[PDB]
C-alpha cells in the first residue's frame, strides 16, 4: 500500500514537471510566431517601398531611352 | 475639314494636359488620363511631345492589364516610328505581333517602319 | 501618313469597343472608357460610328464633373461631321460661354458651312 | 499576271476540295470544316454557279454552327451575295454581323462596298 | 351481433374487388394511350428528318433563282 | 474520474498540435515561395544593372 | 395484418400516382414547346410564300 502511494507521488511530481515544460515550450513558440508576424509586416511595408522604387527606376530608364 | 482636324488636335492637347496636371497635383494620376495624354503627345508634330508621350507610355506599361499593355506597346511602336526611332518601333511592333500574329494594323505599321528603314 | 492614321483609327475603334463590351459584361461601364470609345467614334469616318459616339457622349453628359465641357465640345464636333449644323452651333455656343477660349474656330467652321449651303 | 496564278490555284482548289467533300459525303456525314472549305473556295470562284453553291452550303451549315462559326458563315454569305450583285441579302448578312461585332473593320468595309454599289 | 358484421365484411370485400378491377382497367387505358403517343412522337421525328431535306432543297432552288 | 478527463484533454491537445504542425509547414512553404520570388527579383535587377551600365558608357 | 400490407401498398400507389401526374404535366410542357416551334415554322413559311409569290408576279 505504502509502495503504491510512493509510486503515485513519484508519477505525480513527474506529471507536474512535464506540465511545466509544456507550458514553457508553448510560451516560447508563441513568442517566436508573433515576432515572425512582425517580421512579415515589416516585409510587406518594404514590398510597397519596392513598388515606389520600381516606379522611379522605370521612369528614369524611360527618360534615358528616349 | 483639315481645319477641324487641327482644332480637335489642339483642343485634345490643351485640355488633356490640363487634366493630366489636375490629377498630378492631387495624388496619383489615373491611368486613363495619362494614356489619353500620351495618345495626344504621340500625335503632335513636335518631336519633344512624342518623346514625352513615349515616356508616359513606358511608365504606364507595368500598370496595364493584359490588353492594356498590348495597346501601350502598339502606341510605343507608333511613337518611335514617328520619331524615326525605327529600331524601337520595330522592336515593340514585333513584340506585339508575337502575341497577335494577324493584327493587320500592326502588320501595316511594321510595313511602314520597314519601308522607311529601307529608304 | 494616311495609312498610319487609318491603322491607328482602326486599332482604337476595335480595342475600345472590346474594352467597352468587357466592362459592360461585368457591371457598369467606366466613364473614362466610354468617353474614349465615343470620342474615337466621333473621330471615325463612318457616319454610324459618329451616331454611336454622339449617343455615348449624350449619355455621359448628365452625371458629369463640369468633364461636361469636353463632352459638349465633342458632341458639337460629332453633330458637325454629320452635317447637323444647328446642334453643332448650340453646343459650341454653350462651350464658348463656359470658356471666354477654344471652339471659336469650330464656330467659324459651322457658320461657313451653313453659309456654303 | 497574278490573275493567271489566281485562276490556276482556283481550279486546283475547286477540284481537290470537291474531291474531299464528295469522299466525305459518300462515306457517311460530311464534316463541318470540309463543307466550309468547299463553300469558301466556291464563293471566291469566278463561276456564278460556284458562288451559288457556296452560299447554299453556308446556309446549310449555318444552323448547326457554334458561336464564332456562324459569324464567319454570315461574313462569307455577305461576301458571296455581294459578288452575285444580290446587294440586299449581302446587306442583311453584313448588318447582322456588324450588329454582333460593331468594329470588325472588314465587315464595315464590306458594308461600305455594298452601299456604294446599291446607289444607282 | 355476428350476422350484421359478416354482412358488412363481405360488403366491403366485394366493394374492394370492384375498385381494384376499375383501377386495373384505368391503368390499361392510360398505358395504351401513352404507347400510341410514343408512336406518334416517333413518326413526328421522322417527319422532322424529312423537313431538314425539304428546307435544303428549298434553299437550293431559291439560290438557283 | 479526473484521469479520464485528463486523457480526453490530452487527446484534444495532440490533435491541436498536429494541426499547428501542419500550419507551420505550410507557412514554411509559402515563405519558400516568397524567397524564390525575391531571388527572381534579384536576378532581374542584376540584368537591369548590366543594362544601365551599358547605357552609361 | 395483410390489410396493413394493402394500406402500405396503397401509400406507395399514391406516391407513384403523384409521380405520374407530374409526368403528364412535364410531357405536356415538352409537347407545348414542340407546338410553338411548329407554329414558328408555319409563319416563316408563310412569309417565304409571300416572297416567292412576289418574285413570281414579276
Amino acid at each position: 500500500v505504502g509502495n503504491a502511494e510512493v509510486k503515485l507521488e513519484e508519477e505525480n511530481r513527474s506529471l507536474k514537471a512535464d506540465l511545466q515544460k509544456l507550458k514553457d515550450e508553448l510560451a516560447s513558440t508563441k513568442q517566436k510566431l508573433e515576432k515572425a508576424e512582425n517580421q512579415v509586416l515589416a516585409m510587406r511595408k518594404q514590398s510597397e517601398g519596392l513598388t515606389k522604387e520600381y516606379d522611379r527606376l522605370l521612369e528614369e530608364h524611360a527618360k534615358l531611352s528616349a | 475639314e483639315a481645319v477641324l482636324n487641327e482644332l480637335v488636335s489642339v483642343e485634345d492637347l490643351l485640355k488633356f494636359e490640363k487634366k493630366f496636371q489636375s490629377e498630378k497635383a492631387a495624388g496619383s494620376v489615373s491611368k486613363s488620363t495619362q494614356f489619353e495624354y500620351a495618345w495626344c503627345l504621340v500625335r503632335s508634330k513636335y518631336n519633344d511631345d512624342i518623346r514625352k508621350g513615349i515616356v508616359l507610355l513606358e511608365e504606364l506599361l507595368p500598370k496595364g492589364s493584359k490588353e492594356e499593355q498590348r495597346d501601350y506597346v502598339f502606341y510605343l511602336a507608333v511613337g518611335n516610328y514617328r520619331l524615326k526611332e525605327y529600331e524601337k518601333a520595330l522592336k515593340y511592333v514585333r513584340g506585339l505581333l508575337q502575341t497577335e500574329p494577324q493584327n493587320n494594323q500592326a502588320k501595316e505599321l511594321e510595313r511602314l517602319i520597314d519601308k522607311a528603314m529601307k529608304k
